[PDB]
């Protein structure tokens, strides 16, 4: 039943703000937490993301963290700012410096002890915590070494519960630091280790999609968010939402995943909107969901197979119709589906649109194609650790030169893997 | 755009209807085992209809009819034609016929009593035998049954046609190859092309150990046959050069003389079957192509021996006869964007 | 075809038509299953904390 | 007097129980509340409608039936439905989370921490009979708790009466409304281990249900309502002849004794006719042998097979509304004429018919229109195999590869019992081709 949210590092921070505004929109909760809305479809499942508090007040179950203050305080700061219980806010004062060892090994060791102690009050709080969910990148410091710290030992604690990520992937189009491919490299060995499932949010895909489709010309990380936003809307609707699926994030993980290993899904959204009027037919829709255009991994879907696929329409619309068009995409590209997987694509609906939007799906697909996102960073990883660029950052914190191998080697073992399965 | 899957590559006629298929840029073919297919060109041999029409979104038509075999395998289709009141063990142009099992319900001790009225009343007795290549037409049992028990699986026996047409010149035997196309509704069309499958050696009614001038396959004529083409060009006599024949040497038609026999045996034997293996109301559907054999007597009688359900075409006729596959079965379903076929209705 | 055991009642009736004639584990072994796929579980755990301790 | 008990398990399971018990209380007047007014003894009796119902000292007639799930979700709407005050507290009975889609979940993780209570309150009801014969058990073949728990729930009923009967009413998958990828693997491997403790099982394809509602109800994208309301006809059906007065499929032994002469083979096909729309402005109504004929139509199947491509050890009529003896017969006769129905060679050509002169209760604003006269036939076809067929297909194209294999051998489950529940179907298939061809 219950999902305890965590929100690491600047970029897991800014996305998880904006996730929380966005939902709690979605079920009619304002910035203070009283509900407004005038639907009850908006509160049947409430409370998975949201505790009940003194005063019939909704406040998310939603821990922030931070090895430095500045973009915390934004967030309190921030439109939604007061709706989180201010104890729920664990920071620390001297940042990670977009080190991954910093977040893993030295500032975020001395930081993970009270995030654990709020994680487990929250938790004990609940009637049935299903699990956990993980905004974060991995390009940082914070995010991917503080966050997969965090997640080996939340897995310790509790490991009957499922750890689900949202993993924005770094970009030179978007870029910080030259160091973002070590620490990408060092969090996918973690990730493939200790998520069940675990959305890719390729900052390249965000880039182009502003660019090249939302005549963006000036890309600003706000501009990447909406579209985060949307997504993650999207892709939980069916955990927050009754339906005639009552999915949960178990269930999700059953159904998506056919070996461990390969839980890494490529996320879709249509229409693309930036921050219009033509309502869409539920044919373009199932179009646009499909193209590899709309997707927030930078990778080619008629590059691999298709190993599951989960679709999700939200707005009024026809059924039978949504029906044909997805037998439609399978029957006329069935090429593109494993057949060792019979019936490997589902879809549900829900009512209830997004803001501004009368219709509108979301594409959650387990596709081999994530593994040219693997290579790129692979390439980029080794392009420096051949000359061993940049690593005194990393061995100045106790790290080991062995220890870069080894991730390196794990990601591209989850690379053949990926291609193992794109020629069953 | 539509798709199929090709589960028999040995199939001459439908690697032919694939490539027709994928030449219309409306056809595109898919791997053996991919279940989203509009069309399937079966297996001959247990071919999965239990997988058939259950895929949403697929209209699902397959080239054979399950059920047909009782038609087309030589035993089967004795007992059809014995045991249906349609036919019946009265039919008059289906050979007096047996089944025997080997020694290894069967019928020699009903056959016997036959054979020795045929014996006594001094009448012609000889008789073939064969099953589903190991032929034996012999003048008394003994021979018949003991080759029968030298192999092993079951056997039919049956009255051979001791006075056949002859063509001359030449006085040699012939059978007549019919194709006939059933389409999901039912339909039974004849294709205007049928084939005299021709012997080019005359009929040496004395020893019937010589399988050269009694037996007609275009197989045994090439290798073991003195002047293979001699007459006609691989032993293959088209419609037009035989009721030119038919007219010339005996003055009538072909049409008059033996297709209204034909096309009355054809129409019989599939409207009888009809009701056990229709797909009129069924979650997928069925078209096939038949062979009927034929055996004309000197009395210009005919006389159906073998329905074959995977039969091949001749080397001329294999472009018209795939088209109108395509036409009259394929295309019927699943549309793109002076018929050759005969339809048989009365 | 002939016509047998006609019962009937205010309800309805019965009757058969004949057109032609014919021509366990125990208690202990259960439980010893589920326990035996609860060591299993509980074996894969302990392997799993021992690799985090690691 | 027998009493039967009927046990829910999994969201199919309940809503379709649920939607049997609505059908079953309109039919024997029975209101929301437990009153049956026609009940002249108060309290307590041997009548036929007992088999389902006890009564309690207050008038109120209540269900022979217990609902389990793993998570709450679908028994609280029960629990908060028109028919609340019918089910007892201590009937429904639900768990905290559910098992994923998990058979092995379902069946050793989740399962052995709720079996007792669950067998506990199952003995509450026995403990109630005079003379139990036994238990109708609903679910799905794709669920978690559907195939895991029920499997589980059977071996120790076996265990706990051994003596009694044990019906099936199970839900075959159908990807037109599947929740799962992995409902093949489910379906075989709660076959495999139910196959011995059940004695006749009556199989729904949910596709053949789906299409029936579109194609005669004109439902354009059915839901589980529409599905069930129809499915709990063809129940009741079946049924009416333990909760009526007759002599035909009176007692549990007698389904076996009448529909499965080979054990194992128990999966008997139940064709159901006339399908009516309520929509249906001017309905011309249809005559015994127009009702009788349509039950040798694959489109009225529960289960979409060719019964002219098997052979039949069995088979029963079970007709309700103005139908009589000699009607059924001249029905038959011609139907024998012009269908290709061959029974097996050790079996007796014919039919055992059930005629129950009340007519098919309906919903009211349900989509079924109220008919003057129906037929449900149960056959025991080899036909029926080809759905085995179709299910062992599925589970090989993924089991080649073990996808998914790693979420159940998670659970404590071992790899070999995939491979030997797909044995024991292959045993099952084999002996259906060589009792029919
Ligand atoms: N006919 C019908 N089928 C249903 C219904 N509910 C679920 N199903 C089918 O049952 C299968 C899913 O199994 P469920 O019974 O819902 O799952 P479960 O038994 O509750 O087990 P869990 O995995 O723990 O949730 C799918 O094939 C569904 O389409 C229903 O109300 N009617
Ligand atoms: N999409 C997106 N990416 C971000 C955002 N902020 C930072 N990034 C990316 O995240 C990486 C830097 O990590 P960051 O979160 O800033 O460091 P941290 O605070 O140590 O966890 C780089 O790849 C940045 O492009 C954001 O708001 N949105
Ligand atoms: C391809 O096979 C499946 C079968 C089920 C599922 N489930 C559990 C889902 N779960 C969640 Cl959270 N959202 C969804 C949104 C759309 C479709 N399905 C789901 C996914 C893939
Ligand atoms: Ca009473
Ligand atoms: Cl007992
Ligand atoms: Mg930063
Ligand atoms: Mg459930």
């Amino acid at each position: 039943r219950e999902i305890v949210h965590i929100q690491a590092g600047q970029c897991g921070n800014q996305i998880g703000a904006k996730f929380w505004e966005v939902i709690s929109d979605e079920h009619g909760i304002d910035p203070t937490g009283s509900y407004h809305g005038d639907s009850d479809l908006q509160l049947e499942r409430i409370n998975v993301y949201y505790n009940e508090a003194t005063g019939n007040k909704y406040v998310p179950r939603a821990i922030l963290v931070d090895l430095e203050p500045g973009t915390m305080d934004s967030v309190r700061s921030g439109p939604f700012g007061q709706i989180f219980r201010p104890d729920n806010f664990v920071f620390g004062q001297s940042g990670a410096g977009n080190n991954w060892a910093k977040g893993h090994y030295t500032e975020g060791a001395e930081l993970v002890d009270s995030v654990l102690d709020v994680v487990r009050k929250e938790s004990e709080s609940c009637d049935c915590l299903q699990g956990f969910q993980l905004t974060h990148s991995l390009g940082g410091g914070t995010g991917s070494g503080m966050g997969t710290l965090l997640i080996s030992k939340i897995r310790e604690e509790y490991p009957d519960r499922i750890m689900n990520t949202f993993s924005v992937m770094p970009s030179p189009k978007v870029s910080d630091t030259v160091v973002e491919p070590y620490n990408a490299t060092l969090s996918v060995h973690q990730l493939v280790e200790n998520t069940d499932e675990t959305y890719c949010i390729d900052n390249e895909a965000l880039y182009d999609i502003c660019f090249r489709t939302l005549k963006l010309t000036t890309p600003t990380y706000g501009d990447l968010n909406h579209l985060v936003s949307a997504t993650m809307s999207g892709v939980t609707t069916c955990l927050r939402f009754p339906g005639q699926l009552n999915a949960d994030l178990r269930k999700l993980a059953v159904n998506m995943v056919p070996f461990p290993r390969l839980h890494f899904f490529m996320p879709g959204f249509a229409p693309l909107t930036s921050r219009q009027y033509r309502a869409l037919t539920v044919p373009e829709l199932t179009q646009q969901m499909f193209d590899s255009k709309n997707m927030m991994a930078a990778c080619d879907p008629r590059h691999g197979r298709y190993l599951t696929v989960a679709a999700i329409f939200r707005g009024r619309m026809s059924m039978k119709e949504v029906d044909e068009q997805m037998l439609n995409v399978q029957n006329k590209n069935s090429s593109y589906f494993v057949e060792w997987i019979p019936n490997n694509v589902k879809t549900a609906v829900c009512d209830i649109p997004p803001r501004g939007l009368k219709m509108s799906a979301t594409f959650i697909g387990n596709s081999t194609a994530i593994q040219e996102l693997f290579k790129r960073i692979s390439e980029q990883f080794t392009a420096m650790f051949r000359r061993k660029a940049f690593l005194h950052w990393y061995t100045g914190e106790g790290m080991d030169e062995m220890e870069f191998t080894e991730a390196e080697s794990n990601m591209n073992d989850l690379v053949s893997e990926y291609q193992q399965y794109q020629d069953a | 755009m539509y798709t199929f899957v090709v589960r028999d590559e040995n199939s001459s006629v439908y690697a032919e209807v694939s490539r027709l298929l994928l030449a219309t840029g409306q056809w595109k073919r898919l791997r053996k085992d991919n279940p989203r297919f509009n069309l399937m060109l079966g297996e001959r041999n247990r071919l999965p209809f239990g997988r058939l029409g259950h895929e949403p979104g697929l209209v699902q038509l397959v080239n054979y009819y399950r059920g047909a075999d009782k038609l087309c395998r030589k035993a089967s289709l004795v007992k059809l034609i014995k045991t249906s009141p349609e036919l019946s063990e009265s039919c008059t142009w289906f050979p007096e016929s047996y089944v025997i099992y080997p020694t290894n319900t069967d019928e020699r001790e009903v056959f016997l009593a036959a054979y020795n009225r045929r014996r006594e009343g001094r009448e012609g007795n000889v008789w073939i035998a064969k099953s589903s290549e190991g032929i034996l037409i012999s003048s008394e049992a003994s021979e018949l049954l003991d080759f029968i028990d030298e192999q092993g699986q079951v056997h039919v026996i049956q009255k051979y046609l001791e006075k056949p047409l002859l063509l001359e010149p030449g006085h040699r035997k012939f059978d007549i190859r019919s194709w006939v196309l059933v389409d999901h509704l039912y339909n039974i069309y004849l294709y205007r092309e049928g084939v005299l499958r021709t012997s080019s050696e005359p009929y040496n009614s004395a020893n019937f150990q010589d399988k050269t001038c009694h037996l007609t396959n275009h197989c045994i004529q090439k290798e073991y046959s003195k002047n293979y083409g001699r007459y006609e060009e691989g032993n293959e006599m088209f419609f037009e050069e035989f009721n030119q024949y038919l007219m010339d040497a005996l003055n009538t038609t072909l049409e008059n003389s033996i297709l209204l026999q034909i096309k009355h045996i054809i129409r019989s034997c599939l409207m009888c079957i009809e009701p056990a293996i229709s797909t009129k109301h069924l979650h997928y559907q069925s078209f096939q192509l038949f062979g009927f054999d034929f055996m004309v007597d000197e009395e210009l009688k005919v006389w159906l021996i073998e329905v074959n359900g995977a039969p091949a075409c001749a080397q001329k006729l294999y472009a018209e006869l795939c088209q109108g596959i395509v036409d009259v079965a394929i295309s019927s379903v699943f549309p793109l964007a002076t018929s050759i076929f005969i339809k048989l209705h009365h | 075809m002939e016509v047998i055991e006609l019962n009937k009642c205010t309800s309805g009736q019965s009757f058969e038509v004949i057109l032609k004639p014919p021509s366990d584990p125990s208690l202990e072994e259960i439980q010893k299953k589920l326990e035996a796929a609860e060591e299993r579980r509980k074996y894969q755990e302990a392997e799993l904390l021992k690799h985090l301790a690691e | 007097m027998r009493e039967c008990i009927s046990i829910h398990v999994g969201q199919a399971g309940v809503q379709i129980g649920n939607a049997c018990w609505e059908l079953y209380c309109l039919e024997h007047g029975i209101q929301p509340d437990g009153q049956m007014p026609s009940d002249k003894t108060i309290g307590g009796g041997d009548d036929s409608f007992n088999t389902f119902f006890s009564e309690t000292g207050a008038g109120k007639h209540v269900p022979r039936a217990v609902f389990v799930d793993l998570e709450p979700t679908v028994i609280d709407e029960v629990r908060t439905g028109t028919y609340r005050q019918l089910f007892h507290p201590e009937q429904l009975i639900t768990g905290k989370e559910d098992a994923a889609n998990n058979y092995a979940r379902g069946h050793y993780t989740i399962g052995k921490e709720i079996i007792d209570l669950v067998l506990d309150r199952i003995r509450k009801l026995a403990d109630q009979c005079t003379g139990l014969q036994g238990f109708l058990v609903f679910h799905s073949f794709g669920g978690g708790t559907g195939s895991g728990f029920t499997s589980l729930l059977m071996e120790r009923l076996s265990v706990d009466y051994g003596k009694k009967s044990k019906l099936e009413f199970s839900i075959y998958p159908a990807p037109q409304v599947s929740t799962a990828v992995v409902e093949p693997y489910n379906s075989i491997l709660t076959t495999h281990t139910t196959l011995e403790h059940s004695d006749c099982a009556f199989m729904v394809d949910n596709e053949a249900i789906y299409d029936i509602c579109r194609r005669n109800l004109d439902i354009e994208r059915p839901t589980y309502t529409n599905l069930n309301r129809l499915i709990s006809q063809i129940v009741s059906s079946i049924t009416a002849s333990l909760r009526f007065d007759g002599a035909l499929n009176v007692d549990l032994t007698e389904f076996q004794t009448n529909l499965v002469p080979y054990p194992r083979i128990h999966f008997p096909l139940a064709t159901y006719a006339p399908v009516i729309s309520a929509e249906k402005a001017y309905h011309e109504q249809l005559s015994v042998a127009e009702i009788t004929n349509a039950c040798f139509e694959p489109a009225n199947q529960m289960v979409k097979c060719d019964p002219r491509h098997g052979k039949y050890m069995a088979c029963c009529l079970l007709y309700r509304g103005d139908v009589v003896p000699k009607d059924v017969n001249a029905a038959i006769a011609t139907i024998k004429t012009k269908r290709s129905i061959q029974f097996v060679d050790w079996c007796p050509t014919g039919f055992k018919v059930g005629i129950n002169y009340q007519p098919p209760t309906v919903v009211p604003g349900g989509d079924l229109a109220k008919v003057q006269r129906a037929v449900c036939m149960l056959s025991n076809t080899t036909a029926i195999a080809e759905a085995w067929a179709r299910l062992d297909h599925k589970f090989d194209l993924m089991y080649a590869k073990r996808a998914f294999v790693h979420w159940y051998v998670g659970e404590g489950m071992e790899e070999g019992e995939f491979s030997e529940a797909r044995e024991d179907m292959a045993a099952l298939e084999k002996d259906y081709e060589e009792v029919g061809v």
